[PDB]
């Protein structure tokens, strides 16, 4: 009815950079907050960044994240993670989420695989 | 900021199980929502704003209180509620939002 498709995951150096992308159907970000959370192996969910509805929505950060991630709005209907500097500890399943009511990730992508490795 | 689950449960199969979350600083607004994710699936909503559940989801699954201190208790426990449990807070600029550690949810026979 409605769906989000995360993209662009690789196996990739320690020390290079990466973008991701989301892509949305059946609806837009003018009303509602876009998410990116990321699950690494044999690990719990793990909240990266958001950014809030609308063409002026606001970024928040985790604490961690702030340096070596960059989340933006390309587009109405495309969200992107930058990834920077990235370490071995940075494999995971990386997953957009819609933020459908007051902190209710309603919906979900498959999410995409992110490997750092010699 | 962080938050905290139980470890490992286990339980029977018309059992109930009550999985308890906390958070160091009090939730935004009544921000506290509930997933299931079985393995190889993307994460489910359960439940949003502490209390309130998501489409689909029956009435077996109840969510409280507010804080700080939260439960989810699953009554009537059929087998395909084997999952992991995860808890997730918003609240304020910047580390606005946070997700505990997860428990699994192992059932057993009766
Ligand atoms: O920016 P705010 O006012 O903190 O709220 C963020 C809000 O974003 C969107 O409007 C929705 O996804 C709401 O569910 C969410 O609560």
């Amino acid at each position: 009815s409605q769906s989000v498709k995360e993209s662009e995951g690789d196996l990739v150096k320690p020390g290079a950079s990466l973008t991701l992308t989301c892509k949305a159907s059946g609806f837009d970000f003018t009303w509602y907050t876009m998410n990116w959370v990321r699950q690494a192996p044999g690990k719990g969910l793990e909240w990266i960044a958001s950014i809030g509805a609308g063409v002026y929505g606001s970024n928040y950060y985790a604490s961690w994240a702030k340096g070596r991630f960059t989340i933006s709005k390309a587009s109405s209907t495309t969200v992107t993670l930058q990834m920077t500097s990235l370490t071995v500890a940075d494999t995971a399943t990386y997953f957009c989420a819609r933020d459908g009511i007051n902190g209710g990730y309603d919906i979900w992508g498959p999410g995409t695989l992110v490997t750092v490795s010699s | 900021l962080v938050m905290t689950q139980t470890e490992s449960p286990v339980s029977a199969a018309g059992g109930t199980v009550t999985i308890k979350c906390q958070s160091s600083q009090s939730v935004y607004n009544n921000r506290l929502a509930w997933y299931q994710q079985k393995p190889g699936q993307r994460p489910k909503l359960l439940i949003y704003s502490a209390s309130t559940l998501a489409s689909g989801v029956p009435s077996r699954f109840k969510g409280s209180g507010s804080g700080t201190q939260f439960t989810l208790t699953i009554s009537d426990l059929e087998w395909g509620d084997a999952a992991t449990y995860y808890c997730h807070g918003g609240y304020r600029n910047d580390d606005r939002y946070a997700f505990s550690g997860g428990t699994e949810l192992e059932i057993l026979s009766s």
